[PDB]
């Protein structure tokens, strides 16, 4: 295994050269200003960027280790809260506002056009909020990014324990960044607990956007 | 499954 | 803000001093109907024992009324859960309700859809098990569950937060952790986190169904 | 219901 022998700062290099391209939507200005082609909008945005979070997950250190069939279960876990996340931050400069795409700007009132969806929106907004208070860095939201993907699935399933050891290692970057940045260990402590704590956040709003996709 | 596909290719 | 005040050791009494009593179940056929009844039942008199210990909960007081109602209505199930995982912890393979009410997996499956979210409970207990989590540590985790469940959805709460962060550290920096394994047991408990948020949602779901 | 016992 290479993922428990890498330094912090290997790890954080490693994520950034992983992360995935940012991709833009459909702007056919054939299609009309309806729900159902919101809905198609977002669903073929989705679609593409799943493509790349599956090569993204192949070089998430210690992801490789597992076996397929783990490799499946974690990803159908936490593919909507990735995407989720990632919206969020891309979305952290453009207050009260969605950045689904360069091309595709929405705040919470064209957020209505789909029945449902408002709640969501204003739940991805308030977590880009957060985020924007915190100062979130980008070695940060690799971090936490890549925490989602084997945290998610770990408890639903020799293997787990592997797990259990790449997220001690990928909270010891989370700390060793907080330490760079010239935070007390005090500091350190509790930025720490509340970036983890919106985990259960982004968990939340997943739960909540898988109930409107299977209706 | 595409998702098994797509993590062997 | 008088949570604001106080210190470790006196956030971590105040906790302990304001956990909820152990109820027991009616103990009365076998059915789905009769044993959705006995768990209605005695997570109906739980949550008034819950509208009590949260009130006891540091910077709780200090919401206005609205905001106490919007905490409680968001982590309730979540409350129920945690502890019912901390009180199953040395039950193995078991998940006690109530004293008088001890279940396995196997009985799980007499209300159908239960038994999934039966197995993640277990699952969630004998993570706790593993890591030897502390009744200390118990009261710091459910209560950080009523603050940061409906928060989103308020310097005040994260501040109160904070201190709880503080305690979660202070506690195991007594215990003789060194400093990596402090952060490391803060990240996994709070990671369990969300896991409690996955089982109270999906718990939501077939309670908005039954109904 | 709720605000009663709060209250
Ligand atoms: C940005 C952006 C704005 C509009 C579009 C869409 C359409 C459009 C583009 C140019 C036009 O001259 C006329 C329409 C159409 C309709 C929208 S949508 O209903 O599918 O979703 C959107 C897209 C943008 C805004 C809203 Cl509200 C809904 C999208 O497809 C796409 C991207
Ligand atoms: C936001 C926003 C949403 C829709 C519109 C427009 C229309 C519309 C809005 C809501 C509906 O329920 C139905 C239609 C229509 C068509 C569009 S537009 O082409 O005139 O303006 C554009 C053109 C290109 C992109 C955008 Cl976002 C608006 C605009 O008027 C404008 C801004
Ligand atoms: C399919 C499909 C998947 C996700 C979405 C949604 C969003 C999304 C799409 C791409 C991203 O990169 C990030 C987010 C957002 C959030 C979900 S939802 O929970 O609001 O669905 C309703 C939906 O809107 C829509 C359709
Ligand atoms: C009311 C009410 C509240 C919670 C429960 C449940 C549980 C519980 C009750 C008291 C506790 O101190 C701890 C837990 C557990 C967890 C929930 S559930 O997720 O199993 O709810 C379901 C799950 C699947 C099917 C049904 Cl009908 C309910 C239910 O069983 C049942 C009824």
């Amino acid at each position: 295994s290479l993922a428990l022998s890498l330094t912090a700062d290997q790890m954080v290099s490693a994520l950034l050269d992983a992360e995935p391209p940012i991709l833009y939507s459909e702007y056919d200005p054939t299609r009309p200003f309806s729900e159902a082609s919101m809905m198609g909008l977002l669903t073929n945005l989705a679609d593409r960027e799943l493509v790349h979070m599956i090569n993204w997950a192949k070089r998430v250190p210690g992801f490789v280790d597992l076996t397929l069939h783990d490799q499946v279960h974690l990803l159908e876990c936490a593919w909507l809260e990735i995407l989720m996340i990632g919206l969020v931050w891309r979305s952290m400069e453009h207050p009260g506002k969605l950045l689904f795409a360069p091309n595709l700007l929405l705040d919470r009132n064209q957020g209505k056009c789909v029945e449902g969806m408002v709640e969501i929106f204003d739940m991805l907004l308030a977590t880009s909020s957060r985020f924007r208070m915190m100062n979130l860095q980008g070695e940060e939201f690799v971090c936490l990014k890549s925490i989602i993907l084997l945290n998610s699935g770990v408890y639903t399933f020799e293997e787990k324990d592997h797990i259990h050891r790449v997220l001690d290692k990928i909270t010891d970057t989370l700390i060793h960044l907080m330490a760079k940045a010239g935070l007390t260990l005090q500091q350190q402590h509790q930025r720490l607990a509340q970036l983890l704590l919106i985990l259960s956040h982004i968990r939340h709003m997943s739960n909540k956007g898988m109930e409107h996709l299977y209706s | 499954k595409i998702l098994h596909r797509l993590l062997q290719d």
